[PDB]
């Protein structure tokens, strides 16, 4: 089985800085991709940024660009994103996810490029929010 | 950029009611992932590649399309069912989710 | 050893990333510090030809 | 990222007394460049590739080691040496020095 | 022998800009990689910059990354680092080095990648800081 859990995410400063994490064992992390997303209360889910094998790009959204940053360790297999300057309306339930495979294919500039890539292992719905 | 649209938003149906789910696209996608996810959970897959459906998810799911049209289609409907769906686009930028279709109990 | 490396798909534009197993004696690191990067023991002398 | 660490912080010697100063990494590197800077002064280089001295340099110092563990040893201490040494990585990212030696006269 | 001077450094604005400033003669310096270190008063050596021969793909560290850059005049033999931003608590002596060989051999991406680097040669020391 696929074993994945996050933590970090909690109460914050508005316009502050924060530290996700996120942590997964049962499989090889180092070939596998990982992605942020995030649930605002009573909404829809919405996706912010994603980080490719080896640390080769790091492509966020439009809303996110510049303000946050994604980062892993392979040799730790942990996965943190920084959070800067997050303001009240970026509230909502963050999740951890891997994709279907693994980036062993076909691919243009980054490795993982290519390949159908849907989330299929999730952790633990982690709330991060900011207040007084 | 591609942005994805569902319908309906909000549907009501019944036990062992057949309804049908559906979600569109402003260009044309290779395949769309559907969804489902419930209060305080984490949302599982249950049809990828818009015909192969996940493993131990039950068979009353189905869906099937082609082009900018795709659709979900849920042949009988129990009380767990009453959830939150979405549908997901992989093959152009931002990766972007659906518009969520919420299903309560008539 | 289980290997892991880059190479050229058929497309000139692109490329593709494939794993393989390779025995250690056709295995030579390009120093004797770094760790988990090799080479093939026939590179700096000449290119193999697959029968 | 590699983080490097000495030992001893602060060190004391007399004319003509053996001492050793040791850097450690919390990874293997392929070598550690060895220095030693003056109040207002320019670092020099003394012991480079951990192996072969630098041009000019006196014979007492010397140095060796491999994996993570690196060491300086002075042979005879005049008064001259006593001054702060460091240690330097180049295999990986943030090239980032020791933590400094203080060396004075007993 | 290699002689090397800097100067532009002294007293600034608390959060404003500075422009530092080193010059370089008797080798070929568009071959050589230069170096920006720091030493805060009375602590050990810091490096916060480096720049390549031909001017692009710089690296910084994490303390100056965005705050820093670092920029060469090879027609001129000169070289000068740009201050913005900076605080107080950045105060150190700055000084010039140079690496031990040029950038002539096996490389990675850029030209000097892969190649043993020791600062050998150093200018003076000179103070940078910010006051009323
Ligand atoms: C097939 O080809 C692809 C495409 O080139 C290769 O992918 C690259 O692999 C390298 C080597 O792993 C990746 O570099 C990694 O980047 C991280 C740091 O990157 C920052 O800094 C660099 C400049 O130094 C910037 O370019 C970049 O944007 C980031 O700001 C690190 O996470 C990686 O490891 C380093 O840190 C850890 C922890 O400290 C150490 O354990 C490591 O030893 C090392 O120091 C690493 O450096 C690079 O990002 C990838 N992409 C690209 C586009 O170049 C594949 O590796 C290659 N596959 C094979 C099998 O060869
Ligand atoms: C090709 O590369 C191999 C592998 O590096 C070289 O063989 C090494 O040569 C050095 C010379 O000092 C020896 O110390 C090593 O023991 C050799 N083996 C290894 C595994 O490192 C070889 O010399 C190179 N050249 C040729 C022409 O074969």
């Amino acid at each position: 089985e696929v074993q994945l859990v996050e933590s970090g995410g909690g109460l914050a400063k508005p316009g502050g800085s924060l530290r996700l994490s996120c942590a997964a064992s049962g499989f090889t992390f180092s070939d596998y991709w990982m992605n942020w997303v995030r649930q605002t209360p009573g909404k829809g889910l919405e996706w912010i940024s994603v980080i490719n094998s080896y640390g080769g790009s790091t492509h966020y959204a439009d809303s996110v660009q510049g303000r946050f940053t994604i980062s892993r360790d392979n040799s730790k297999n942990t996965l943190f994103l920084q959070m800067n300057s997050l303001r009240p309306e970026d509230t909502a339930v963050y999740y951890c996810a891997k994709v279907d495979a693994d980036d062993y294919g076909y691919f243009s500039t980054v490795p993982g490029d290519l390949k159908n890539y849907y989330f299929d292992y999730w952790g633990q719905g982690v709330l991060v929010t900011v207040s007084s | 950029q591609i942005v994805l649209t569902q319908s309906p938003a909000i549907m009501s149906a019944s036990l062992g009611e057949e309804i049908t789910l559906t979600c569109s696209a402003t260009s044309s996608v290779n395949s769309i992932h559907w969804y489902q996810q419930k209060s305080g959970t984490a949302p599982n897959v249950l049809i990828y590649d818009t015909s192969n459906l996940a493993s131990g998810v039950p068979s009353r799911f189905s869906g099937s399309g082609s082009g900018t049209f795709y659709s979900l289609t849920i042949s009988s409907v129990e009380t767990e069912d009453a959830a939150d769906y979405y549908c997901h686009q992989w093959t152009t930028y931002p990766w972007t989710f659906g518009g969520g279709t919420k299903l309560e109990i008539k | 050893k289980n290997c892991s490396f880059n190479m050229t798909t058929e497309l000139r534009d692109k490329r593709q990333k494939v794993y393989s197993l390779f025995y250690r004696l056709d295995i030579v690191p390009i120093n004797e510090n770094q760790g988990s990067e090799y080479r093939l023991i026939n590179c700096n002398t000449s290119a193999c030809t697959q029968a």
